[PDB]
């Protein structure tokens, strides 16, 4: 279709090793066709040659050509495979670095409506089969179509008549089978997609829900509808494995019709000969040699439709624009922040909860908001507007005198160091975790900030060589809290929002973040947003909010008197 | 040792469609005889017009049943797999109901322990692995033995010569691959780490585009996907040079053997050649036989290559499988024994241990006593086993020791009878039917609507109605048809309260809701914990002051047994 337009022009990117792997396919299926057509019409002139005719017929050419194309058939086949597969795997690196680049600027935002867990295994899934469009679709139709085109143009030499009922007959299987068995199994292809995602969500649901179904005694009947959708789902498996039964003895019965026109047409006459001869068996032998380049047309034509599918399933997730925009005011991070925002009315999209109901507060620098609410408040929203995953509508955030909006991406990242909730392990070598804060820090450095913060568990063995995240030295929570803060220390940003930074963490880890946190984020501007009332006492100011409102703001007290 | 025995356990599933199995060995052989039959009836066409200028229409009989042999090998074809789909369709339900089956039994406490996305690759991902393995790989690993060899029987007959090239590359295949086949695992081991670590790189970097922008390494980690893409490639491009050498030897034995046969065959009738013919004469039609036959020998091996892949996911699949059926599991005594009255029952327990299906014991030796229709609050720290003393009441943990309902040993009443006097409330809301209006009515979904709205406003669920979109009939699904967390828990209240229990639990019901529910969540249950025995575990210690009786659990046992004094 149209979808894949976007696509197509990172295929152009390597558009001569998908030409060489194209040219190759050709070249070794124009290979395994002559070296059958030259074997049937060996055997038939030398036999009608005979004895008698052994010095006059010319052996030594045709034994030259089935040895020419037998090495053409080996070699061409290995080195399409070679060439088809690398050309495969350098549009691979475009597809992913063209996706990457579009939904980073969306990343917070975009990507909120739609769940976490399968998107991204489906974008994972579907440039996957984007990058199968050149070795499942496009090399199996073109190569076929050349090869259709050379034997009929070969064969025009001899008869006209019979390269073009050859020709015809593989031509208009070319384009007619791929078609017609695309637009029959199309209904089955859409039901057999919703019905393996139904069976999903009655078995999540089955498997989750099986205490409160066991109880009510609904678990026997809610496996049975269960059981019920794979009944379905099954009968949609096996009408997809009729068409395929359906294609394959079609196939077969039209690279027999060819054959057997062949026979037939061929030896009434060839190229106005009475008395073919040897020429029978050359245009009997093309045809049955001729239809392993329509074996794959077939099955080509449905990837097709599994590409077009992932190929909108991934342009519209990436053709939603930004929520904010940066522009590149080319400013310069001030070393101090005092952070100010007069207020600040936000709403989430589809959603009548309207979290900030306009709230104010005013920053200086070098002092240590902590901002208190119960969960629910929507004091974390506080720290998306900070970094701005969100732009506030009818809001004003100053970042020392001048607003949020007008700092460019590059300075705004720079200024700001936040350590999220949720810390990610990049899964690569610990020396690449935390240069990703700072990228320019001596080997030196990460030792001793690692050191500081009291991850000496990870420098006592291959401290920067060894992996961390999935396969690799796994961290534990207050473990890999301190890989947060370890980061945000690197990055030295004269601003530092914490959220949550003790959510999980027992007494004893507790007590030495929050002495972490002030002797070393001690001359930074500190906005930190718990739910916990311990380590207040430190803190220049707190903010109690309640329902993204201000209550109890100003007290210079450990904690909210009810509170206490 | 154990990939051999894993391949053992596919052959013990292979047995509810071992006449399915069967039919595809036996259509192999079929489809392997329709060869020869029509390779021969093309040889005599085609010796007949070529040597002896025999006209087309006296060999209308060999064309009839020429075109009989191409029908038939269509109808085979598209009944041979017919039959395998057939076959590994039996096997992916059989092991699919035995799979659930050790879940349903294995009860909420095993299937709690993996995330339900876990679960549901095992029962959909790692099943479906399975098919193209019983279906295209085990009835093609039968006719590659099978017309290989009926074709060489066809051709020796005629020559000894032209079914000794064809069978000359038997040995010579695998003795190939296997030489080929030490550089390929070379290099399966060198790069197993790095691709191992490579290949889930741009899932990694995918995710924590949170973290990787407000860091601003956004445009810097480009470059790191352009470095593990390019790496990947290259390491990938240095298995599959060897990977394509062992897939592109059969294809040196193929063109080899049609070279062979053309050659040796052409010679033979020009006089250079005579020792394959069995002193006789060769033919036209026996060198057409032994050259439409030469591709057709090795297609059989050659489509194997391409189903091999199949037969290591199944492999693959079937140790996913194969350890899940093989886990011991203690799970609890089906019991005979029924309730006398629905009367609200008296709980008793002495020197109680509670076994978790692994094995080990949750909670400790406990003794408690709870008299009949008397609520009482189970408060105690995180991690004690406070919360298994409320699933061994259920019936999801089995328990060595004494717990007798009512005065009958729990082991001895019918879960399914034991369970039509328990409610529970869950501290995490899930809801697992289609609607909100059949998520209440869970309990017995014909109650009359009369019924039902006066249990929808004992839970205070229907305040926030309006704001759903269709009302009671809402579609509460979990994808786009959300509710809040103290909207989806005051729905799992109403489900609780609509029919009467003899028994009532409560695990957590107010833990991360919004103040505004946790009020009506709260006196809902404070309301509905008086009719009958009620055990709540609660976190929050205040305002338990009306509660009857007060168990504090650490390490799984009753140390403080008080009346909040």
């Amino acid at each position: 279709m149209r979808a894949l337009l976007p696509y197509l022009a990172l295929y152009k990117r390597h558009k001569w090793m998908l030409s060489l792997g194209i040219v190759l396919a050709i070249v070794t299926l124009l290979a395994s066709i002559g070296l059958l057509t030259l074997s049937g019409w060996f055997l038939s002139a030398s036999a009608v040659a005979g004895v008698a005719g052994l010095y006059s017929f010319n052996y030594m050419l045709p034994a030259a050509g089935v040895r020419g194309a037998a090495i053409t058939r080996t070699a061409g086949r290995y080195f399409e495979r070679l060439v088809s597969h690398d050309a495969t795997f350098r549009v691979l690196q475009h597809l992913r670095i063209y996706t990457f680049s579009k939904l980073l600027p969306l990343s917070p935002a975009g990507l909120a409506r739609y769940r976490q867990g399968e998107l991204l295994n489906r974008v994972v899934a579907d440039v996957d089969t984007l990058d199968h469009l050149y070795l499942r679709v496009i090399s199996p139709l073109v190569g076929a179509f050349v090869v259709i085109m050379v034997v009929t143009i070969g064969l025009s030499f001899l008869d006209f008549t019979l390269a073009f009922t050859l020709g015809g007959i593989m031509l208009l299987t070319l384009f007619l089978m791929p078609p017609l068995f695309y637009r029959a199994g199309k209904s089955t292809g859409q039901n057999l997609t919703h019905l393996r995602g139904q069976y999903r969500q009655q078995l999540t649901a089955w498997l989750q829900g099986q205490a409160e179904l066991t109880i009510f005694g609904a678990s026997d009947r809610y496996r049975t509808q269960l059981e019920n959708t794979e009944i379905q789902w099954l009968e949609a498996q096996r009408r997809q494995s009729e068409l395929t039964a359906l294609s394959q003895a079609i196939m077969l019965l039209i690279g027999a019709l060819a054959v057997i026109l062949m026979l037939w047409m061929a030896s009434g006459g060839v190229g106005g000969n009475a008395q073919p001869g040897a020429l029978i068996a050359l245009f009997v032998f093309c045809a049955l040699a001729a239809f392993e380049a329509l074996a794959p047309v077939t099955g080509a034509f449905q990837h097709l439709g599994q590409v077009i599918a992932s190929a909108v399933r991934i342009s519209d997730l990436t053709d939603q624009k930004p929520e904010v925009t940066f522009p590149d005011t080319q400013t310069r991070v001030a070393d101090r922040v005092s952070l100010t925002l007069r207020d600040v009315q936000f709403t989430y999209p589809e959603q009548s909860q309207q979290a900030l109901k306009g709230i104010s507060l005013q920053v200086n620098a070098g002092e240590h908001i902590a901002i208190l609410g119960r969960t629910g408040c929507g004091k974390s929203t506080l720290l998306q507007q900070l970094t701005r995953a969100w732009d506030p509508q009818q809001g004003e955030i100053l970042l020392n005198d001048s607003p949020i909006a007008s700092l460019n991406e590059a300075a705004l990242r720079q200024t700001i160091s936040v350590v999220p909730q949720r810390v990610h392990l990049f899964s690569a070598t610990l020396r690449d975790n935390l240069l990703l804060a700072s990228p320019g820090s001596s080997d030196e450095a990460l030792s001793e900030i690692l050191r500081r913060v009291g991850l000496e568990k990870l420098l006592e063995d291959a401290g920067l060589n060894s992996w961390l995240g999935e396969g690799g030295r796994q961290l534990s929570g207050g473990e890999l809290r301190r890989l947060a803060i370890a980061r945000a220390l690197l990055h030295d940003a004269p601003l530092v929002l914490l959220d949550q930074p003790t959510e999980g963490l027992d007494a004893t880890t507790e007590s030495q973040i929050l002495e972490l946190l002030a002797e070393m984020m001690r001359e930074k501007t500190v906005l930190m947003v718990t739910h916990r009332l311990r380590g207040l006492s430190r803190f220049q100011q707190i903010i109690v909010m309640d329902n993204g409102q201000i209550i109890e703001q100003g007290t210079h007290a450990e904690l909210l008197a009810r509170q206490g | 040792s154990r990939q051999k025995e894993l391949t053992r356990w596919l052959k013990q599933q292979s047995v509810i469609s071992q006449r399915w199995l069967n039919i595809s060995r036996l259509l192999g052989f079929v489809s392997g005889i329709l060869i020869i039959a029509q390779a021969w009836f093309m040889a005599r066409i085609l010796q007949h017009m070529i040597m002896e200028n025999i006209p087309r229409e006296a060999l209308l009989l060999p064309f009839t049943l020429l075109v009989l042999t191409f029908v038939l090998r269509a109808w085979v074809v598209w009944l041979r797999e017919r039959v395998g789909y057939h076959a590994g369709q039996h096997i992916r339900f059989a092991i699919r109901r035995q799979v659930l089956d050790r879940l349903q039994q294995a009860g909420p406490a095993w299937i709690q322990g993996k995330p339900a996305g876990s679960w549901a690759t095992l029962v959909l991902e790692q099943i479906d692995d399975m098919h193209d393995y019983y279906a295209r790989y085990l009835p093609q690993m039968a006719l590659a033995v099978s017309v290989p060899l009926l074709i060489v029987v066809a051709i020796f007959p005629s020559n000894w010569a032209a079914a000794l090239i064809l069978l000359g590359t038997a040995p010579l295949i695998p003795l190939f691959m296997a030489l080929v086949g030490m550089g390929a695992a070379d290099a399966n081991r060198r790069n197993f780490l790095a691709l191992a670590r490579l290949s889930g790189h741009f899932l990694d970097r995918l995710r924590g585009m949170e973290t990787l922008r407000i860091f601003g390494r956004g445009e810097a980690e480009i470059e790191s996907i352009r470095s593990a893409s390019e790496d990947f490639r290259q390491r990938t491009m240095e298995v599959l040079r060897l990977a394509f050498l062992s897939s592109g030897i059969l294809e040196f034995f193929t063109s080899l053997s049609i070279a062979l046969v053309a050659v040796y065959f052409g010679f033979s009738y020009l006089g250079e050649l005579d020792f394959g013919h069995y002193d006789t004469g060769v033919t036209l039609a026996a060198g057409f036989l032994a050259l439409i036959l030469a591709p057709e020998f090795f297609q059989p091996l050659r489509d194997l290559g391409t189903f091999y892949h199949a037969k290591a996911q199944a492999v693959g699949a079937a140790d996913s499988l194969k350890t899940f059926m093989e886990t011991p599991l203690a799970h609890p005594q089906r019991g005979e024994a029924e309730l006398a009255s629905t009367d609200p029952v008296t709980i008793e327990a002495e020197e109680l241990f509670i076994t978790s299906p692994e094995g080990k014991t949750l909670a400790g030796p406990l003794n408690f006593t709870l008299p009949a229709g008397q609520r009482a609050v189970l408060v105690g720290r995180s991690g004690s086993g406070k919360s298994s003393l409320l699933n061994a009441l259920s019936g999801f943990l089995s328990y060595q020791g004494s717990l007798r309902i009512n005065g009958i040993e729990l082991r001895d009443l019918s879960p399914e009878s034991w369970r039509k006097h328990l409610s529970w409330v869950g501290q995490n809301p899930q809801l697992p039917a289609a609607t909100l209006r059949d998520n209440v009515l869970l309990a017995r979904p014909d109650a009359s609507e009369q019924e039902l709205q006066a249990a929808l406003d004992n839970a205070w669920v229907s305040e926030f109605l309006p704001l759903l979109p269709q009302g009671v009939d809402t579609p509460v699904g979990d994808q786009a048809a959300r509710l809040s967390v103290g909207q989806a828990q005051r729905v799992a209240v109403a489900r609780a309260l609509l029919n009467p229990c003899s028994l009532l639990l409560l695990d957590e019901p107010a833990a991360s809701l919004d103040a505004h529910s946790e009020q009506r969540v709260m006196e809902a249950l404070n309301a509905a914990s008086l009719r009958q025995t009620t055990l709540m575990v609660t976190h929050q210690l205040e305002d338990l002051a009306d509660w009857d009786v007060i168990w504090v659990m650490q390490d799984g046992r009753i140390i403080e047994q008080g009346r909040y004094a």
